[PDB]
């Protein structure tokens, strides 16, 4: 469902959280299943994305970080109430739509 | 501290003998340049003059966020440093520079004299992909910020550049699109003066709109028997959506969605139901 | 004589800046709109008509 | 996955000039005056003084 959001001008937690394209994209995008080869049937969750972010990406930006988040920038310590991990896993499933 | 007379001009492609005209982030004519080995807040690009062995960019630089360092023994390498490298990827192997980060690359241009003006070559596109909002040297040196302007250059060596939002004359030239002026009078655009800030202004409006219990309802009508609810008095975040709801489709006609985080409207009507794949 | 060659350039000015308010076939007549609407990429079709 | 339930909500907006009830998640700032400055007042971005 996320492949939809690798092209300019869309939007969304891959587009603006994780990998943005330029507005002057000149290119080509390739995507393909690799359902068998990346899913697993207890769960593949080797794979992250990032969810929160206080801004978002300019194009061509990478976030490598890992820091606690909070909506109301406190100083968060461990995950909790108001304290999320900004990276969740994906939990591919081999019988998932 | 002092003033950078007509220095810091880099080429923003192939041309020559164009008097090309072009609007970018560039250093304006007299302006104040500073003088110094502290953080050096980035901006939009910096002119860096001046022993001086390299630099080093970043956000934090304390190894919670990728950051650059050039240096000469050449190697640039992007890394996570301390102020030891994990979890990383760039690795490669009169003084001016000029050093911009746009769309993930960082342009680094450079130039030397001995000792005026000079146009600063490109030396370097590096595709590093970080967020910059500091940097330091590594070992007198004058730092200058650059502005969003327009200039109108020579032309492929650049020879004789000038900028048009510093006086009248400069005006004139480049509303002329000329470096040479006959005797006469003239009218001109405005080139003078372009905003800076800007002025948001929102209705007080707090209560956040409730996206999350419509689609997380247990029932949705049949297709024939679409309800519609008009939704009102909310702010319309779609960003604490992200959690859930992967969205398989969301075309929007008319707006932008981009823009649905800075639109106001004055009536929201969601029609909901179910069909087929 | 006089007064027509006054009206005809009165009448030229107010014609030329009333054709602002035509659209000219796209979204709208006025980029403050458009461009707060629509994206770059998508407003630049109505950008250059 | 063509023969499976899929949960449709169709939003419709009117950009009128009547009081809004939906906006963005954005930040409101203290009016600058006098001076050629960028503005967003309810979605209505423009450059003016």
């Amino acid at each position: 469902d996320d492949v939809r959001q690798i092209a300019p001008g869309q939007t969304g937690v891959i587009a603006d959280y994780n990998y943005k394209l330029p507005d002057d994209f000149l290119g080509c995008v390739l995507a393909w299943n690799t359902n068998s080869k990346d899913s697993s049937t207890s769960g593949n969750y080797n794979y992250l994305y990032r969810w929160v972010r206080r801004s978002k990406l300019n194009p061509y930006e990478r976030d490598l970080s890992n820091d606690i988040y909070s909506p109301g920038g406190q100083s968060c310590s461990a995950v909790g109430p108001n304290c999320y991990n900004p990276l969740r896993p994906y939990g591919f499933f081999t019988t998932a739509g | 501290q002092f003033l950078s007379s007509h220095r810091g001009v880099y080429y923003p492609i192939f041309r020559s003998n164009v008097l090309h005209l072009v609007q970018d982030h560039f250093l304006p004519f007299d302006s104040n340049v500073t003088r110094f080995n502290p953080i050096i807040p980035f901006r939009d690009g910096i002119y860096f003059a001046a022993v001086i062995r390299g630099w080093v960019f970043g956000s934090t630089m304390n190894n919670k966020s990728q950051s650059v360092i050039i240096m000469n023994n050449l190697v640039i390498r992007a890394c996570n440093f301390e102020l030891n490298a994990f979890n990383c990827t760039f690795e490669y192997v009169l003084r001016e520079f000029v050093f911009r980060n746009k769309d993930g690359f960082l342009h680094v241009y450079s130039g030397y004299q001995p000792i005026g003006f000079n146009a600063l070559k490109p030396i370097f596109k590096l595709p590093l992909g970080i967020n910059i909002t500091n940097f330091r040297t590594l070992l007198a040196y004058f730092v200058g910020y650059l502005k969003p302007t327009t200039f109108m250059l020579k032309y492929g060596t650049i020879t004789d550049a000038v900028d048009c939002s510093q006086n009248p004359l400069a005006e004139l030239k480049c509303s002329v699109k000329s470096f040479e002026i006959d005797k006469g009078i003239y009218q001109t655009s405005n080139f003078r003066v372009a905003p800076s800030k800007e002025v948001v202004r929102f209705p007080n409006i707090t209560n956040l709109c409730p996206f999350g219990e419509v689609f997380n309802a247990t029932t949705f009508p049949s297709v024939y028997a679409w309800e519609r609810k008009r939704i009102s008095n909310c702010v319309a975040d779609y960003s604490v959506l992200y959690n859930s709801t992967s969205f398989s489709t969301f075309k929007c006609y008319g707006v932008s969605a981009t823009k649905l985080n800075d639109l106001c409207f004055s009536n929201v009507y969601a029609d909901s139901f179910v069909v087929k794949g | 004589k006089l007064q027509d060659v006054v009206n005809q350039n009165a009448q030229a000015l107010n014609t030329l800046v009333k054709q602002l308010s035509s659209n000219f076939g796209a979204i709208s007549s006025v980029l403050n709109d458009i461009l707060s609407r629509l994206d770059k990429v998508e407003a630049e079709v109505q950008i250059d008509r | 996955v063509g023969h499976q339930p899929y949960r449709v909500v169709v939003l419709s907006f009117e950009l009128l000039n009547a009081p809004a009830t939906v906006c963005g998640p954005k930040l409101s700032t203290d009016l600058i005056k006098n001076q050629c400055v960028n503005f967003n007042f309810n979605g209505l971005t423009g450059t003016g003084v």
